[PDB]
């Protein structure tokens, strides 16, 4: 490869009027260049100038593949990042999107959200569907259950799936490209979607509506004939237009677990995985037509456990932390798997459920990419630093000559 | 207070449990009836780590016997220490697995796991604060391996934050008394790595070697092997029940012994061990105990540490002794044998000291080693496994119980990965 | 009144507290049951001095102490031993599960629901104190409760009280000897506590005290009971001036003002000079000059380091017994004459002297011989930086490969904190390198 690395992408949310008046733009974050960021603590009058044991500046430089400031719009941000990746997916390859952030980082705004200012998810969905417009099979006849195998549907099974999706859509219903077609009139493109989560290292589906208080969706992680892993007994839904898929994901996120935090706010406590699989079946069709998987993973933000130390949440908090740590190690191995070093190392993907589910893409069956969204406000500065330490390609300490006070 | 719930499955598990409970009851001065006829006051200070108190000052152990088929029932209940156990904890069935992992895991054990889980929940709910569970069983067998793995899975699903400790009797390479050992061993090893906190590997060849070469016994029986394993089990958790200068528990041993989550396969050992006639010719001191522990011929795992490197070791001493001598001896062992210790851990040896020794001894010590050489015991098994799976030697028995061939292959891969995960650190770096 | 409150955290804390309170009870004539025959016999004086004891109506004397273990096996020995009737029943065991040598457990997940009880007990003790104040915190790096719970406790104390001295007595890890593999993580993660909140921190090493016992007292096979006794002697020498009369008294404020040049530099080294056996108590004069010289020997230090490799920035000599200022001044002059002992240019005086009339007491069963005079030296030197640097190296060897990190991460702690702690240590080390440089005109 041409030094792929993992192609991290940092996005800075613009300041809000409701927060700028509170004196949050303290110069903590500023873009040195499109490849480097510098982070500075809220020192001087922004914090208590008294004492300050060696915290005069506390400046840290971080290296990123690309940094996108507030000047970049939603469509502009999507076009320069994911459009090439959407093209690569419609070619026939697979892809993933890791997304990391904290409250006020705007990751939920970046990936999904307002219909007008479409996020990464709806924009990619629209490009994918507009690209294959006029190449949709008349009916569903095939399930992408496994990453390399298929299940055939009869008329009764097709009707049952139709009833399933109709019941899922009608319940909880509120209000909240073609020109570069790969190969029309020779290969039909069928699109299926699934959505689940990891929670306390237990897998749980999300397309199943709230059947009962108990979440008896403990999906088991099996391995196929070739040893590739796969979640067992996961629901998949055929989609005919962009609005159906988007609405199904709103229902899935509605089912998604949420919990309060140490402010008057609510946030996710699970690693949610969304998957869209495109079956390319040529006129011949043969068996198990080509399959192309695009996945997105919204990761629970790492949060400190001192302020949160009340209730059982602490438990899941720890679990979340552990999972993310393992993920980082895997990425580090993938940043050493590069021929850059000759020793090489084993990727410890088996140490957690989340890494194990993504086995083929650390092994080399696919390509992965990461996004980190950051709140530039000073009050969250420490959190931003942690996010940088999770996602930075490299870090540098300028050593800050004004630091080391007390001593003359 | 920290309480341990004990589970034992299969013939081997039941026999080890019987000997272990005899040992512990003698340690705490408990007669076969259940009454306490000891002398020291410290014996009752922490007796409820293992026992529950009945009405008339009678103590009943927290023992659960998983598959006490009548063949093993009549041996255990009619023994010297059979009446001590609660009758309701004797869970049992008929028409056992018969050296078939599929029967233990899917067909027969699945019909009996619910009662065992009910008893386990009843026992655990009756405790003040649970430290963790303790399992004894044998791989290469039937009901033992299969239903022990099933119980481990269910228990860790129900009680994830507690400690899951297992004493597994591995199948020896040469001393074999069953033909389908590799299949059950491979599947059990696949199940254990994902669902246990610490697992001690015991091999019958090593215990026979200890009986012959060290204790000079001419006609050893399974009683002596159970005796050694029971001594190890008592020595692991000595500091949970008695005071000492430097305390430890199962969690503290685990944190100091597992650098990464999947590397939790230990080799246990015990000292002193000498013949009856040769005890008068050697003085009992800390250097002698350290020398005997770190010797390669004393380990119960049937793996030579000299073929690998010690990722991390732990020593629990029992008896009145000096801390300086212990620390100096461990430092000397580390310095003199620097080839057999990983460089990226500056200090590999954890030390704990307990004041109260065993009943008849002046000093004693228990060793828990974690080294890469353990991979050897897997590799042999894997070899035998493929020698039977390349041609489907006895595969139809397992597939006739509703268990696809893929579950075999997956297990192989996982086991192989574990071996590879232990091979990184043998190479100097 | 002249009063202090002793906190002891962890197993090392509890055992050091046992030794210390044995020594205090013998010093003040208090029986193990709290009664004093001497007070009734004489009918005057305050022999149960308020520095360490509180008098109730019936003549019983209660220690001004509280210790916590998170592990009942240690403090239940106190509840059963000979001193069971001395302490208040508020010896806060909450050890349904210990910290398992994990800083995160002691600090985040199991340290809570116990901190409130500790703070309530400390508040109740402090309300009884109508006079001077100062906390004495005993603990050990390398453990979970000794590091995490100490961090949380000091963080809360610095907010609740603020302008009160908080002296520390820490069992620093040894350079080679150890009893754990995850020791450096806990030791380095305690830097924030011992820097921000502590006002003065004394560090001691087990290897150094083993060497002292082996060489001076001729004990071939010592145990922790001797180490704790020596540490108790040091602590009693520090706080003697608050209890007994003397020619020159040194309060804790006087102690800190003459020894802490800058706020970030509060890590002195301790030494007890006349450590000697009963057999070797003879054949020696044990005059002021000899003990003052012995305080400066590298071999007698209580931390494994070499003051010859660094520079002395301030010293506090505290004498007890048949001592006179004249011989003390002569000894300081002789020490100043020597060129093997180097002093920074920015401290031309570099000596604080305090004298107390009460000679040290001998504990029966102890291995220290009865003597007429003694001296404790507490000296702030840059050589202590060495004792940190070695430890840092060990930490690096375990953090490059991320060994043992998942245990800390899964108990509610970010990974980045590790790096933060290391950076803090580096900064402190650099400071100790920069104060020792000679002035440039
Ligand atoms: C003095 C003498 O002539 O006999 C001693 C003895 O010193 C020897 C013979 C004993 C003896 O050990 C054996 O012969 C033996 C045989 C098979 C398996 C294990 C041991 C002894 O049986 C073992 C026994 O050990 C104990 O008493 C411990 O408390 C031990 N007890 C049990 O395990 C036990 C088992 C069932 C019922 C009651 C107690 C123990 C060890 C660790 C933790 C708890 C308890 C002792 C001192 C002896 C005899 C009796 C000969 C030795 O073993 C132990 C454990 O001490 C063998 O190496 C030591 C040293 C000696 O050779
Ligand atoms: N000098 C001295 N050191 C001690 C004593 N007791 C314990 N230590 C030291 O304490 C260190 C480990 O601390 P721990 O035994 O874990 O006690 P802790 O700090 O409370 O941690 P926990 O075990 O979780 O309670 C060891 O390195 C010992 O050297 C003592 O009595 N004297
Ligand atoms: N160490 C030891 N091993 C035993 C004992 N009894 C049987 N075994 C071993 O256990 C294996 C047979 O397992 P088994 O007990 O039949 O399992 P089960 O059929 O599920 O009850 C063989 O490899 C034996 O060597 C014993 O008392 N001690
Ligand atoms: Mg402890």
């Amino acid at each position: 490869d041409t030094s792929e690395k993992v192609k991290v992408y940092l996005r800075i949310r613009p300041f809000l009027t409701s927060e700028l008046d509170r004196q949050e733009d303290q110069g903590c974050v500023c873009i040195e260049n499109t490849e480097t960021l510098v982070l500075q603590a809220p020192k001087d009058s922004f914090a208590l100038k008294s004492n300050e044991r060696g915290v005069g500046q506390a400046t840290h430089k971080f290296t990123f593949s690309q940094i996108f400031g507030p000047e970049v719009g939603q469509v502009a941000f999507f076009n320069l990042t994911m459009k090439e990746m959407v093209k690569d997916v419609l070619k026939g390859q697979n892809w993933l999107i890791y997304t990391y952030g904290v409250t006020n980082s705007g990751k939920t705004y970046t990936i999904q959200g307002t219909s007008k200012d479409a996020g990464i998810l709806p924009q990619s969905l629209a490009l994918i569907f507009n690209s294959l417009q006029g190449q949709l099979h008349p009916t569903p006849d095939l399930k992408p259950l496994l990453s390399n195998e298929v299940i055939w549907l009869d008329s009764k099974q097709i009707r049952q799936e139709e009833m399933k999706k109709l019941s899922l859509l009608i319940g909880g219903l509120q209000e909240e490209d073609t020109v570069p077609v790969s190969v029309p009139a020779d290969i039909r493109f069928s699109v299926w979607i699934s959505f689940f989560e990891i929670y306390n290292e237990l897998l749980y589906d999300l397309l199943e509506p709230p059947s009962h208080q108990h979440k008896r969706q403990t999906l088991r992680l099996c391995e196929d004939q070739n040893g590739n892993p796969y979640v067992k007994d996961l629901n998949w839904i055929h989609v005919r237009d962009v609005e159906e898929a988007w609405k199904l994901l709103k229902v899935g996120r509605k089912n998604q677990s949420f919990a309060s935090t140490h402010m008057n706010q609510q946030s996710s406590r699970s690693h949610s995985i969304f998957s869209i699989r495109i079956l390319h079946l040529q006129g011949e069709g043969d068996i198990v037509p080509k399959i192309s998987e695009l996945s997105l993973c919204d990761l629970a933000g790492s949060e400190r456990c001192k302020h949160q130390k009340s209730g059982e949440r602490l438990k899941e908090a720890g679990n979340i932390n552990t999972s993310l740590h393992t993920l980082g190690r895997c990425i580090a191995a993938l940043r050493q798997n590069q021929q850059n070093r000759s020793k090489q190392n084993l990727i410890p993907f088996r140490d957690s459920k989340l890494t194990r589910v993504f086995q083929g893409f650390f092994t080399g069956r696919g390509r992965s990419c990461m996004i980190v969204n950051v709140n530039p406000c000073a009050s969250t500065y420490d959190e931003t630093l942690h996010a940088a330490k999770f996602s930075a390609l490299a870090s540098q300490l300028v050593h800050a000559p004004p630091v080391h006070l007390g001593i003359p | 207070m920290r309480e341990i719930v004990h589970i034992q499955a299969g013939q081997c598990g039941n026999q080890i449990g019987a000997k272990f409970w005899e040992v512990i009851s003698d340690e705490h001065g408990i007669d076969p009836t259940g009454s306490y006829h000891g002398d020291s006051d410290l014996q009752l200070e922490r007796i409820n780590v293992y026992y529950n108190e009945a009405t008339g000052n009678k103590y009943v152990p927290r023992a659960i016997l998983v598959d006490l088929e009548p063949g093993t029932m009549d041996s255990v209940r009619s023994g010297p220490f059979g009446q001590i156990f609660r009758p309701d904890n004797f869970v049992f069935g008929q028409s056992g697995a018969g050296n078939n992992w599929a029967k233990g895991h899917y067909t027969e054990g699945a019909e009996l796991v619910d009662s065992v889980l009910d008893v386990v929940r009843k026992e655990s709910e009756s405790c003040d604060c649970l430290q963790g569970f303790q399992l004894t069983h044998s791989l290469g067998g039937g009901t033992g391996s299969g239903m022990g793995t099933l119980l481990i899975s269910k228990i860790r699903e129900e009680y994830p934050d507690r400690i899951m400790n297992t004493f597994s009797v591995m199948p020896s390479p040469k001393v074999s008394d069953t033909v389908v050992e590799p299949y059950n061993a491979t599947l059990s090893v696949h199940q254990l790595v994902e669902n246990t906190d610490e697992t001690y590997c015991i091999d019958n060849e090593a215990l026979y070697d200890i009986c012959f070469r060290t204790l000079k016994l001419t006609t050893p029986t399974y009683g002596d092997l159970n005796h050694l394993v029971s001594a190890t089990m008592s020595g692991v958790t000595t500091c949970l029940r008695f005071p000492g200068q430097l305390n430890a528990d199962l969690r503290k041993l685990a944190v100091n012994m597992v650098p990464f989550p999947r590397l939790h396969f230990f080799m246990p050992g015990f000292a002193p061990l000498t013949s009856r006639g040769s005890q008068q010719y050697r003085a009992l001191t800390v250097p002698e105990l350290t020398q005997q522990m770190f010797d390669s011929k004393n380990m119960m795992a049937a793996c030579d540490p000299r073929h690998g490197r010690y990722l991390t070791v732990a020593a629990i001493f029992r008896g009145r002794m000096s801390m300086k001598e212990v620390d100096e001896q461990m430092l000397n062992v580390q310095n003199k044998n620097s080839s057999y210790f990983v460089e990226w851990i500056p200090n590999n040896v954890k030390t704990a000291v307990c004041d109260i020794p065993p009943r008849g001894l002046k000093m004693s010590a228990t060793f828990i080693g974690n080294s890469t050489a353990i991979q050897e015991l897997f590799k042999r098994i894997s070899e035998q496994f493929t020698a039977m799976f390349r041609r489907k030697a006895f595969l139809h028995w397992y597939t006739g119980e509703g268990m696809d061939e893929m579950e075999f292959t997956e297990a192989e891969s996982n086991m192989n990965d574990l071996v590879s995960e232990y091979q990184q650190y043998q190479d100097a770096t | 009144m002249r009063e202090c409150i002793s906190i002891h955290v962890g197993q090392a804390g509890v055992q050091i507290g046992n030794a210390c309170w044995e020594l205090y009870c013998l010093e003040h004539g208090i029986q193990p049951d709290g009664q004093m025959p001497s007070d009734k016999t004489i009918g005057g004086g305050d022999d149960s001095f308020n520095t360490f004891f509180s008098e109730t109506g019936a003549g019983k004397h209660v220690p001004r102490a509280v210790f916590v273990d998170l592990e009942p096996t240690v403090i239940d020995e106190v509840r059963t031993g000979t001193y069971r009737q001395l302490f208040h029943p508020e010896q806060l065991i909450t050890g349904k599960e210990d910290a398992a040598n994990n800083y995160a457990r002691g600090h985040y997940t199991i340290g809570k629901e116990i901190i409130d009880l500790v703070l309530d007990r400390i508040r109740k003790l402090a309300d009884q104190c109508t006079g001077l104040q100062g906390f004495l915190v005993f603990h050990s790096f390398g453990g979970g409760t000794g590091s995490g719970f100490t961090s949380l406790l000091m963080e809360r104390l610095s907010v609740d009280y603020g302008k009160k001295s908080k002296l520390e007595f820490s069992i620093y890890p040894a350079p080679q000897v150890s009893t754990a593999v995850v020791e450096p993580y806990n030791s380095i993660l305690t830097t924030h506590t011992t820097l921000e909140h502590s006002d003065c921190a004394f560090m001691v090493d087990n290897e150094a005290i083993y060497d002292i016992c082996r060489r001076n007292l001729d004990i071939e096979r010592p145990t922790y009971t001797n180490l704790n006794r020596l540490i108790s002697q040091i602590v009693s020498s520090i706080t003697a001036s608050l209890r007994f009369d003397g020619a020159l008294n040194v309060d804790l404020t006087e102690f800190q003002t003459n020894l802490v040049p800058y706020p970030r530099i509060h890590f002195p080294l301790a030494t007890y000079a006349p450590v000697i056996s009963a057999e070797k108590a003879y054949h020696e004069q044990l005059s002021v000059a000899e003990i003052t010289n012995a305080c400066f020997e590298p071999a007698n230090q209580m931390v494994k380091c070499d003051p010859r490799h660094g520079k002395y920035m301030a010293c506090c000599l505290l004498y007890r017994g048949d001592v006179v200022p004249k011989d003390v001044n002569a000894a300081i002059a002789t020490i100043k004459t020597k060129r093997s002992i180097q002093f920074v240019d920015w401290c031309p005086t570099g000596f604080k002297v305090g004298i107390n009339y009460q000679p040290p007491t001998v504990v029966p069963g102890g291995d220290l011989a009865k003597v007429q005079r003694a001296v404790c030296m507490l000296s702030n030197t840059t050589a202590i930086a060495e004792a940190w640097a070695r430890l840092d190296h060990k930490f690096d060897l375990m953090y490059a490969k991320r060994a043992f990190v998942h245990w800390y991460v899964g108990e509610g702690m970010e990974e980045g904190e590790f790096s933060e702690a290391r950076e803090d240590m580096a900064a402190l080390e650099k400071d100790y390198e920069e104060v020792g440089v000679d002035s440039v005109e």
